RNA sequence: AACGAGGAAUUCCUAGUAAGCGCAAGUCAUCAGCUUGCGUUGAUUACGUCCCUGCCCUUUGUACACAC
């Protein structure tokens, strides 16, 4: 259901409804790890840190942003706080924070690196889905269900 | 040539306190004073290096540290100076235990040693001594530290032995037109001059010769009258 | 020589809005008296921490302004002055009193020195920021003061805290109220005349830091 | 000491400048300028206070003989201040200069 | 006691002052 | 009294410093070349220009 | 009947019900006009969506706001939300939506609370 | 007689929070010398760091690539 690239295109990740998110090589054509949940919930989207360290994925069913390490296949924690499914996720290429599009009509900014662990909500008009973020890493583009496309700033 | 003031009666100068941090004034602090109380049983006494020493031996402290006599005669020398009659200084006591006592410039200090010990042993337990005219309490125990209770435009120096000897006149006139001079003297017997080197920045000496605690504040305050032209 | 006519019908409302409000729709003014235009931060390094780019009517926009770390830099310093007036146990959680004090304060400042009361406040805040500051060292008892430089956000935060306390400590037990002494403190801070409490702490905290670099 | 406050408001004493200990007979504001107070006294000196600094006189205008009790400004030149004593000798003073002796 | 980065600094200062010491001595002879 | 405005190039990390002191590489505004390691006490982020009193001391570890 | 549109505003426990119909350009809150808001310092906070938009865009619309609940600061913040929502809901329904888009942009460039109210939700660490 | 905003020494606290204000109820425990709810007003300052004091973990990478 969602396919993304990371770390100069040598490694690559994919989320499915099977209850797993699977890394892949493009050099040896094989999986490294098959990360999974605690009970194999479904998956909607996938996002990766630009450094190949953290993978994350969102779900229709459990609606907690599970995160895994690339090295250790165990999941670190469940970044939760949403009402209804996290639709899309994306990591910032400079600040290294993730933005969550959810059916809570709220855009959540998670600063999960370096003792921060802080949660910043940006609530919008309607059911927001299909987030995207600039390569500059200071803006969030989102698509509401009402039709309009909103553009924010992550820091401000 | 210049017109006289409309009023020519002599009037009392204002009593400077820690509430006012504006006017140019003198601050003397008898730091590391040895003033603590202990119960004899039925009565409460000030610890002395001469009166009761075997009590201090059981407490583990040395006998020669507890010297409230030098702090007593420092107060009698400082508050009877003509600058106190001119109302240009206030004096604080910084004890060794961290208790900081503000001495108001109008108080008539008890003269003998036994009456002053009776005055202080009720000061440390009632936290203030009220006036006989019920106006304003003379000896008030105030909050730590001392640097917040000093005036705002502030100059902090200390009196030591190894410090360079400058004239007391030359330091006051080179001080600015509105800065308040704050001198932190050693009210203890004999030891290191590092009681308030955290607060002050340069140590200032008065003579190469050994000066007692009473005459150290007396020398510089008599330079204060000859520099502030009273 | 060139016109863009957007308004054709004379705008007359059935509810009578006074002309003091109607002339305010061109320039957004502070308290509908003082313009935010040409209020430029003269001294550098405090732009984007002292912000007056967005104009505000009344110093009361209670948004989300402490949840993020540096969201405090986005506050207009007229509002940052009102919010910092709660420095006691008696005036906590009374902002309509604190806004009314500042409205009286900017009235007195404009009457006395006639350029702009907001420009004085911008100049007064950017002056009394202590550009050098001291800190202790642990050192196993060697507690020597060591000079360290100061963040621009901390320069703004110390300036507003010292100017408010300078108003509150001066009208502690006096005949002057808080509105009169805050006008006296801010005007003296804008000149750098070394008679306000805030300027008197600016050079004192620097000279303590200047005593041991 | 002189006190200047806002019109239509007895409650808010805005400023209280302490002049010399002699009584002050006339306290006039500048006509063209709107931020400088000029007061006289029985101390035979006029003082020009900027209300920003209500503690130190900006120009201690001296040289008077006895009891300056009315002074006025001149609408053309802001540097010229007329000063009337109580023995004749109508002084005309300059505040752009040192301001201790009439022109 | 020290920290990495500070340990290399004192190593850098000691050796190169010795290196610049022998360099000026080589220019002497 | 020559003050020197200094843009922060990078807030450092994992260095020996006390609480309330963050070691920061600043860079002057007269040229874009010369960078000097200094100590900033308040809450400082990236790319805020900072007023230095003097401009030659080499700020060491606070111990 | 005449065209009409209705919006809602919300501060801490104060709600606002604003109805916007075509008319003579009059502004009403609780029967009283807008020149009588009782906190008396926040009266420029309820003129605030009026003067960002230009008074010509209110010259032909009517506004009637009821407010219940809250105190004084929470009540005034509810009125300025319901007027700003009420203006932008009239213009999206019977007037140009490019007019609505410039009306909406002039509010969100200023402040987001005029359009939708952020629920100050608790957070556990 | 005591008392003009409270000493040393300690304790708690990061946003609808601290603090201030009233109203209501008296829930099989507890509470009327009070307890519990519900509203109004609503800030400062960190939101970083392991330098100090503590507390815990790790010292075969084994969880599949690459890098190290």
């Amino acid at each position: 259901t969602a396919v993304q690239f990371a770390k100069r295109g040598q490694v690559m990740f994919s989320s499915s409804l099977d209850g797993t998110v699977r890394a892949w090589d493009l050099i040896r054509y094989r999986n490294f790890r098959t990360f999974t949940g605690t009970e194999r919930i479904q998956f909607n989207c996938l996002a990766v840190d630009p450094s190949g360290e953290v993978v994350c994925a969102g779900s229709l069913d459990n609606f907690d942003i599970h995160v895994w390490s690339v090295q250790t296949g165990q999941l670190l924690d469940a970044l939760s706080g949403h009402e209804g499914p996290v639709s899309c996720l994306s990591f910032s290429q400079e600040n290294s924070v993730l933005a969550s599009a959810s059916w809570d009509k709220t855009i959540r900014i998670w600063s999960i690196f370096g003792r921060s662990q802080q949660v910043e909500p940006i609530e919008v008009y309607s059911d927001v889905l299909a987030l995207s973020m600039r390569p500059d890493g200071k803006e969030v583009a989102v698509s509401t269900l009402k039709g309009q496309i909103s553009i924010f700033n992550i820091e401000d | 040539q210049k017109a006289l003031p409309a009023s020519l009666v002599p009037q009392a100068p204002p009593v400077l306190t820690s509430k006012d941090k504006i006017t140019k004034r003198m601050i003397v602090v008898l730091a590391m004073a040895s003033l603590e109380t202990h119960k004899i049983s039925d009565k409460y006494v000030l610890l002395n290096c001469d009166d009761h020493q075997g009590l201090l031996k059981k407490m583990g402290r040395d006998i020669s540290e507890a010297r409230p006599d030098i702090t007593h005669q420092c107060l009698l020398t400082l508050l009877d100076s003509p600058i106190n009659k001119a109302g240009k200084l206030q004096v604080y006591i910084q004890t060794s235990r961290g208790i900081l006592i503000e001495v108001n410039p109008t108080v008539r200090i008890p003269r003998t040693f036994k009456r002053f010990s009776g005055l202080m042993v009720q000061l440390l337990h009632k936290l203030s001594i009220r006036s006989v005219n019920s106006e304003e309490k003379l000896l008030k125990v105030i909050k730590n530290p001392i640097t917040d209770h000093l005036p705002t435009k502030c100059r902090k120096v200390t009196l030591s032995f190894d410090a360079p000897v400058i004239r007391v006149q030359d330091y006051i006139e080179k001080l600015d037109d509105d800065e308040s001079i704050c001198v932190f003297v050693g009210a203890m017997a004999r030891g290191k001059d590092n009681f308030a080197d955290e607060y002050v920045d340069e140590k200032v000496g008065l003579s190469n010769y050994p000066l007692s605690a009473s005459v150290a504040c007396s020398k510089f305050c008599h330079g204060a009258e000859d520099a502030w032209n009273i | 020589d060139f016109e863009v006519v957007e308004e054709f019908t004379p705008v007359v409302l059935a509810t009578p809005i006074p002309e003091e409000v109607q002339q305010a729709q061109t320039e957004i003014k502070l308290f509908n008296k003082w313009s935010f235009e040409e209020v430029e931060v003269k001294d550098a390094s405090l732009v984007d921490y002292v912000q007056v780019r967005q104009p505000i009517f009344v110093a009361h926009t209670a948004g989300r302004y402490a949840n993020k770390r540096f969201r405090k830099a986005q506050c207009p310093i007229i509002e940052r002055l009102t919010n910092s007036l709660m420095m006691n146990g008696r005036n906590n959680g009374k902002k309509l009193k604190a806004v009314r004090i500042i409205k009286h304060t900017l009235d007195i400042i404009n009457v006395l020195t006639d350029q702009n009361p907001i420009q004085v406040v911008v100049d007064a805040i950017t002056n009394t920021g202590p550009r050098e500051d001291t800190t202790r060292v642990g050192g196993g008892g060697a507690a020597r003061r060591q000079a360290v430089d100061v963040s621009p956000l901390r320069r703004v935060n110390q300036a507003i805290a010292l100017l408010t306390i300078g108003a509150r400590e001066a009208a502690f037990r006096n005949i002057k109220t808080i509105a009169e002494t805050l006008a006296e403190e801010l005007i003296n801070a804008a000149k750098g005349s070394s008679t306000s409490y805030a300027i008197k702490k600016k050079d004192e905290l620097e000279r303590v830091a200047k005593s041991n670099r | 000491l002189v006190s200047v406050y806002d019109s239509y408001n007895p409650r808010t004493i805005l400023l209280s400048i302490n002049a010399s200990t002699h009584p002050t007979h006339v306290t006039k504001f500048h006509t063209q300028d709107n931020k400088i107070l000029a007061t006289a006294s029985d101390d035979r000196v006029t003082r020009l206070w900027d209300i920003s600094n209500a503690y130190e006189p900006q120009l201690e205008l001296t040289g008077a003989t006895d009891y300056v009790r009315t002074l006025s400004f001149i609408p053309a030149a802001p540097h010229l201040v007329a000063t009337g004593s109580y023995d004749g000798l109508i002084r005309l003073y300059d505040t752009r200069s040192s301001g201790s002796t009439p022109i | 006691s020290l920290k990495a980065g500070e340990r290399l600094m004192e190593a850098l200062d000691l050796g190169i002052a010795e290196i610049e010491g022998l360099e000026a001595y080589n220019r002497d002879m | 009294t020559p003050v020197t405005l200094a843009k922060v190039i990078k807030v450092l990390g994992r260095t020996g410093s006390r609480g309330g002191v963050t070691q920061v590489r600043v860079e002057f505004l007269e040229d874009t070349s010369r960078t000097i390691v200094r100590n900033v006490k308040g809450p400082v982020r990236e790319n805020d220009i900072l007023v230095l009193m003097e401009s030659e001391r080499e700020a060491r570890r606070l111990r | 009947a005449v065209p009409s549109v209705q919006t809602f505003g919300k501060k801490k426990s104060a709600t606002a019900v604003a109805h916007v119909k075509a008319g003579k350009g009059l502004i009403k809150v609780n029967g009283s006009p807008i020149t009588l808001v009782e906190p008396e310092i926040l009266r420029f906070k309820v003129y605030e969506p009026l003067l960002l938009v230009g008074l010509d865009k209110f010259s032909n619309i009517d506004i009637r706001v009821r407010v219940t609940g809250g105190g004084h600061v929470s009540q005034v913040y509810a009125i300025r939300q319901a007027i700003a929502k009420g203006l932008v809901a009239y213009h999206q329904k019977y007037v140009d939506e490019q007019s609505k888009n410039e009306l909406k942009k002039a509010f969100t460039s200023y402040d987001r609370t005029l359009l939708i109210a952020d629920s100050r939700r608790p957070e556990p660490k």
